[PDB]
């Protein structure tokens, strides 16, 4: 950066850095389900008397 | 002189066909629930000039 404050000024900055990280997690689950169902046979589909 | 003799024969009136398929329908529902708990931890260094 440059600028004006009681005359001309300038600054040049550098930077470097190194971070590390580690973590856990635990996740449960639970559920239920239902179902129905049919079928049919077209041809030979009923019996009579 | 003439002979005693029977003469027969058959004749078609109608004809009906009937197929064979096995159709099926199904219907279902579902319900579920889950929880999660976790924890992280991190560190950082750095130098600028």
């Amino acid at each position: 950066n440059v600028g004006y404050q009681n005359g001309f000024t300038a600054n040049v900055t550098t930077n470097y850095s190194h971070t590390t990280d580690n973590s856990t997690a635990v996740q449960d689950s639970n559920g239920e389900s239902w179902n129905t169902g049919l079928s049919i046979n077209k041809g030979e589909s009923a019996y009579i008397n | 002189l003439v002979a005693a003799y029977p003469i027969v024969g058959v004749g078609m009136e109608k004809l009906i066909i009937s197929t064979n398929e096995h159709a099926s329908t199904d219907q279902g529902k579902t319900v579920s629930r889950a929880t999660t708990n976790s924890k992280t931890e991190s560190n950082t260094a750095g130098v600028s000039v």
